[PDB]
RNA sequence: AAGGAACUUUGCAAUCUCACCCCGUAACUUCGGAAGAAGGGGUCCCCACGCUUCGCGUGGGGCGCAGUGAAUAGGCCCAG
RNA sequence: AUUCCUUGUCGGGUAAGUUCCGACCUGCACGAAAGGCGUAACGAUCUGGGCGCUGUCUCAACGAGGGACUCGGUGAAAUU
RNA sequence: GAUGUCGGCUCGUCGCAUCCUGGGGCUGAAGAAGGUCCCAAGGGUUGGGCUGUUCGCCCAUUAAAGCGGCACGCGAGCUGGGUUCAGAACGUCGUGAGACAGUUCGGUCUCUAUCCGCUACGGGCGCAGGAGAAUUGAGGGGAGUUGCUCCUAGUACGAGAGGACCGGAGUGAACGGACCGCUGGUCUCCCUGCUGUCGUACCAACGGCACAUGCAGGGUAGCUAUGUCCGGAACGGAUAACCGCUGAAAGCAUCUAAGCGGGAAGCCAGCCCCAAGAUGAGUUCUCCCACUGUUUAUCAGGUAAGACUCCCGGAAGACCACCGGGUUAAGAGGCCAGGCGUGCACGCAUAGCAAUGUGUUCAGCGGACUGGUGCUCAUCAGUCGAGGUCUUGACCA
């Protein structure tokens, strides 16, 4: 059948002991030089469309 | 180990169709956006390829035809775009990663001539 | 690992131009390498393998050529290091007209 | 290399034509007679190595008959013996020379070239019938 | 004891007389002396040499002081050697002598995560007479209700390579001072561009 | 690579063989078969020539490692 | 394929054969339509041998692709 | 309300009543070769044929080709030949249905690992400042095998035949490590050749598909062995059996009760590798330094040294981690040059009825390899990160 199987329910505790590593990492938003709106370093500012000049249409 | 140098994700005859498939477009549009990585792959192939065109003689014209099956595009590359990068030391094509997408969480990017 | 600036490319060449010898032309077709069999006792012999060339794998200290011969009813192939001390001189005998840098196709 | 179950050509008139290997003895020629193997392992016979064999085809009329268990001394491995100058030799077929407990060919002559490595192995007489010693 | 740092560079062919010999061309650049440890300061005798150079624009502030503490010029690599000395800076000239046997010690090329057939040889099994354990996969990890576990060290897949290594007694064939180049017979560890350390025989015949 | 059943409960498995012309083909037999027994040769292109035409035969010529040149496509035998 | 003693005995083939073929016979417990013995041809049948070929093996190696791993979406199971 | 069964294969590890190597007593031990008892498990202990075998017989070797233990070690590891399902046969028993000390052909052995354990690899925190880097070694792991030839010496020995110890040289085997220069393997589009078909209008030149490379030939780097290189050591300390010096109790004798020495592949040190979470958390060199916050916001907040984030890579790698660069730049792509593989390109000309050949052409094409070059991208910027407890003691004017 389902050959390997668990020997007990894991504590709500232990089940957590585990998860202490799934905590997201909040992006490192940076403030655009022009639109002054926050962008993602190294990419195009989704708001103004700039990256030293304006690449992406408005 | 794995100390080679190239990228795949399809078979062999595909990673060949793609690069030709995008190769044209970029040459036909000057800019196309695409998954970040596929751009990165794409880059050098179009450049070499542009550098091929940069000869003007039939031969060169005919080598390109191998990787540009749309008559028009090849002429564009052959007569419009190739004659222009003359002065520069081959190396024009840039990429500007944009931002993550939605249905797959993949970061896109722009590859422009 | 260390990141010193360097053209390992040439560093090698130097330690390899002290040990690199040039030989006639040839690509295929007959040869007659008249080598030396200094190997016997003290008595230094003189053999002369000779016949078709079927490969030039290499460049520099490692460059070499392979020749096929049928000695006394049984095929024989020798791998010669251009710069191999046991060799005195090589000589053509008849340029060959073939169509590929191998020939193995001839091992039958 | 040569190994058990691997058939060789015979390069002598011992009468034997083809022979199957049986065991790679650690070719012990030296001193008085042939010396006793130097190990019970050793999996490959490299030219100028001695092996025990079994005749699978001997010719009619000849000192050696079909089925006779005999020792031989590999003289041509289709492998590739690498000479110290860095040269390489490889023959089209594997072939050995039947012999006797003193390292002597049961034949009156060798046919085909013989590995020059045999002179090294001290197999003098064998060498002495060799039309060539590549 | 003695010893100097170097960079692997590659192997090639070379004849010493009439016997061709493969050789690993190592470059043991001149090495600086940046700290003399003494069984009176660090409780033990030893030295600190340096190797590749480094632009000062990369050189941390603290690191500068340490190097400046001897007025050497930021290297980028430092390594100790026990019971050594000399005066000035360490090169291979006079250090190693044509004929000496040595122990080259680089870092094995890293093989990533390797099975047992590859990391410990093992033998896996079949390939045709029944299976699912075709070739690799280890056989059995242990016994039964006895040692109801597995032993400490049982060989199993793992990261193979990227380990320090030492190939003893190598014959320094040639030695091209004026180029901190040296040529050793045989193969040295790790790949070209790698840091290799050459010492005197750890203990030789 | 070298070797070639040394594997193994057993060459299981996977190769080889693999089309169509031509030559050739054993024991044994209820003479029908065994037989595609076994074994060997051919097979592409050009041109002339003759043929029952698609096609084919003959002669010369040509190119390659290789010509049912890629897909389909018997491994054979001895003995019970 | 009917044998206990048993791998019977001699021969055969093998370098070496508790299996295989041939005899002999002492048929533990063959036998004549619960058919006896034989038999060309036929078998995805069962046994033993051989030629050929091979990664079955000596030892494994490299390469491909699909999982296995990472991130975005959806998100089970047996068990306890 | 289930402790899966014989045998293999894989993977091992342990005991010694040691199979071989080590040391020793006695021998009816001349020498060589042996017998036998003691001490001694470091390491090693071959490949074939027959059998489901274990066993054993045998072929050829070997220093040897040990015996046992670990649920007759190991099926959540594989097989399944064996035997304790359903089919069928023979002999045998049974009037029969069926049976069997028996024999014989056939017969689905279950993707998903939670806890311990194990192999690798990270995150936290800790180690009384915050950081960069170099180390000591507590302890721990790996390895620990053997033949043959030569020399001494044709000696000692022996009627002779034959023929050593000790010591010193070499050269293999198997086993491990590292490595890819060599010799080979591979190299899934790096070059070419070839077929059928569809398309690029056609001719010519090409592309697609005939694997998930249509086939073939070859092949750089990488990885790789059947290829290379190196190793198992020496000395030392303490000992086993065993041999002994001085020597009483037994005015002698005694390796012993005082004492002292020799002495094994074994033990400890030595070799290579790990290693202070060696929470008893060590040592050394270097850097940043003493900010701000009204008993209403009691500790956080600017920041230093430094580092992460992120970008572009890597001989690093599953992810993390690790190394390198990030314009005061040569990190990677490109680009030029070169190397190396393929093996002479398109086109044109000429020869030929044509197939094709010849020339221009050692052409053309080009993955990863050596360099050079600011052409392209590594922009901009953010986040985190010190002010050093107390007690005793010592030294400073």
């Amino acid at each position: 059948a389902k050959h390997p199987v668990p020997k007990k329910k894991t504590s709500k505790s232990k089940r957590d002991m585990r998860r202490s590593h799934h905590a997201l990492t909040a992006p490192n938003l940076t403030e655009c030089p022009q639109c002054h709106g926050k962008k993602l370093s190294h990419h195009i500012c989704p708001n103004c469309g700039y990256y030293d000049g304006r690449q992406v249409l408005a | 180990h794995g100390k080679a140098g190239r990228k795949l994700n399809r078979n062999s005859s595909a990673r060949v169709a793609l690069a030709r498939a995008q190769a044209t477009a970029l040459l036909r549009e000057g800019r196309i956006q695409t998954t970040l990585t596929k751009a990165k792959e794409l880059r050098p192939f179009v450049e070499q390829l542009i550098t091929t065109a940069k000869g003007g003689d039939l031969h060169s014209r005919r080598l390109v035809a191998q990787d540009i099956h749309d008559k028009d595009v090849v002429r564009k590359v052959m007569d419009e775009v190739a004659p222009k990068y003359a002065e520069r030391p081959g190396g024009y094509t840039r990429i500007l990663r944009v931002g993550t997408r939605r249905g797959d969480g993949v970061t896109m990017a722009l590859i422009e001539l | 690992q260390t990141h010193i600036k360097i053209n390992r490319g040439e560093l090698l060449r130097g330690i390899e131009q002290d040990h690199t010898r040039q030989l006639p032309d040839f690509r295929p077709g007959d040869t007659v390498r008249v080598d030396t069999k200094v190997r016997e006792g003290n008595r230094t012999r003189s053999q002369a393998f000779e016949g078709v060339v079927i490969a030039i794998n290499g460049s520099g200290s490692r460059k070499s050529f392979t020749v096929r011969k049928i000695s006394f009813g049984e095929g024989v192939e020798r791998v010669f290091p251009f710069a191999s001390p046991l060799v005195n001189q090589v000589t053509i005998v008849e340029r060959g007209k073939v169509r590929r840098a191998k020939l193995y196709y001839l091992r039958e | 290399m040569i190994m058990p179950q691997s058939r060789l050509d015979v390069a002598d008139n011992s009468g034997a034509r083809e022979i199957m290997c049986i065991r790679v003895l650690n070719s012990g020629i030296g001193g008085k007679g042939l010396t006793t193997g130097g190990g019970g392992n050793k999996r490959y016979a490299h030219v100028g190595d001695i092996i025990v064999a079994s005749v699978k085809d001997a010719a009619p009329r000849g000192a050696v008959k079909a089925g006779d268990v005999v020792k031989a001394v590999v003289v041509r491995t289709s492998h590739a013996i690498k000479r110290a100058d860095g040269s390489t030799i490889r023959f089209d077929r594997n072939a050995a020379v039947i012999i006797n407990n003193q390292g002597e060919p049961r034949g009156t002559r060798v046919f085909g070239p013989v590995a020059r490595e045999l002179r090294d192995r001290r197999f003098m007489k064998i060498v002495s019938l060799a039309p060539e010693v590549l | 004891m003695k010893g100097i740092l170097g960079t692997k560079i590659g192997m090639t062919q070379i004849w010493k007389n009439d016997r061709a010999i493969p050789v690993t061309v190592v470059l043991a650049g001149p090495c600086p002396i940046v700290q003399r440890k003494t069984a009176q300061t660090d409780g033990y005798e030893a030295v600190q040499i340096g190797y590749a150079p480094k632009a000062e624009r990369k050189v941390n502030k603290p690191m500068q002081g340490h190097f400046a503490k001897a007025g050497v010029a930021p290297t980028r690599i430092l390594r100790e050697f026990r019971g050594f000395a000399p005066d000035g800076d360490s090169v291979n000239v006079d250090i190693f002598a044509e004929g000496e046997k040595i122990d080259a010690t680089g870092t094995s090329k890293g093989k990533g995560t390797q099975g047992v057939m590859k990391r410990w040889n093992f033998a896996g099994g079949p390939a045709s007479h029944g299976s699912k354990k075709w070739h690799r996969r280890p056989g059995s990890i242990g016994q039964r209700k006895t040692p109801g576990r597995v032993y400490k060290g049982k060989r199993m897949a793992g990261h193979m390579g990227m380990e320090r290594v030492t190939v003893q007694n190598l014959e320094v064939v040639e030695i091209r001072a004026g180029e901190n180049l040296i040529l050793v017979k045989g193969a040295i560890p790790g790949a070209n561009g790698g840091l290799v350390v050459l010492r005197s025989a750890a203990k030789a015949s």
